[PDB]
């Protein structure tokens, strides 16, 4: 049964990943989204989409990566079953809507969103569309949660050749050459989201400003900011900083918890 | 300046 375990509600969106609409578990009134996906549009499979393995891979009761609660196969799609937060936000939203974040805030999403892609690649899983877009904020609690594994792949040593992510997120080996390593392209991605964060947009919109190397800093930010930005943003992979490098900058010390974070810069 | 969302997928 499908149809009689969840009230289907209003569509939150569509694009790349399917189409997603608000629901309600009726057993016990759990909000929820309701994801379908296309099978003629699903390129990569595993044991089911890739999608499902991945998102099966990282579940867990940490918060920073959105809970599969179950899934369904259907005769031309698969539908996925994931919470949702309520109230809740995207990050792209709230960037347009806030401006430019206080640095105070910027760091509390960055970190959060360090964790969860750390415990992605903890989990063997490599989720390769890193964007304001693929991040939920649950507005309450001041938590930041991962979506949209549908680009994924599991994670490797050995190069990738194929990506099907936000170009504009991508890193400069891949325009050039069509080869990345996936940890240094998820700190390039990395790189390009907290400038997204504390300038407003991101700082890139053609390939030729993705792989010109120069950075420029359209809002005021503090230096420190500045060079970690710039080091996630360095033109050789290997001269990118590790998660554990980034995590130990100086821009990153001292960050604020997510209840913290709900009530000073979300309630 | 123009913001905007970009595809994936
Ligand atoms: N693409 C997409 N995945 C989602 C998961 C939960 C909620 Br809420 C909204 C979502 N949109
Ligand atoms: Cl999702």
């Amino acid at each position: 049964p499908l149809e009689s375990q969840y009230q289907v509600g209003p569509l939150l969106g569509s694009g790349g990943f399917g189409s997603v609409y608000s629901g309600i578990r009726v057993s016990d009134n759990l909000p929820v989204a309701i994801k379908h996906v296309e099978k003629d549009r699903i390129s990569d499979w595993g044991e089911v989409p890739m999608e499902v393995v991945l998102l099966k891979k990282v579940s867990s009761g940490f918060s920073g990566v959105i809970r599969l609660l179950d899934w369904f196969e259907r005769p031309d799609s698969f539908v996925l079953i994931l919470e949702r937060p309520e109230p809740v936000q995207d990050l792209f939203d709230f960037i347009t809507e806030r401006g430019a974040l206080q640095e105070e805030l910027a760091r509390s999403f960055f970190w959060q969103v360090l964790e969860a892609v750390r415990h992605c690649h903890n989990c063997g899983v490599l989720h390769r569309d890193i964007k304001d877009e693929n991040i939920l904020i649950d507005l309450n609690r001041g938590e930041l949660k991962l979506i949209d594994f549908g680009s994924g792949a599991l994670l490797k040593d050995t190069v990738y050749t194929d990506f099907d992510g936000t170009r504009v997120y991508s890193p400069p080996e891949w325009i050039r050459y069509h080869r990345y390593h996936g940890r240094s392209a998820a700190v390039w991605s990395l790189g390009i989201l907290l400038y997204d964060m504390v300038c407003g947009d991101i700082p890139f919109e053609h390939d030729e400003e993705i792989i010109g190397g120069q950075v420029f800093f359209r809002q005021r930010v503090s230096s420190e900011c500045q060079h970690l930005i710039r080091w996630c943003l360095a033109l050789r992979p290997s001269d990118r900083p590790t998660f554990e490098e980034i995590q130990n900058h100086p821009w990153m010390q001292d960050v604020l918890l997510p209840q913290e974070t709900a009530e000073i810069h979300l309630h | 300046r123009k913001r905007r969302r970009h595809p994936s997928g």
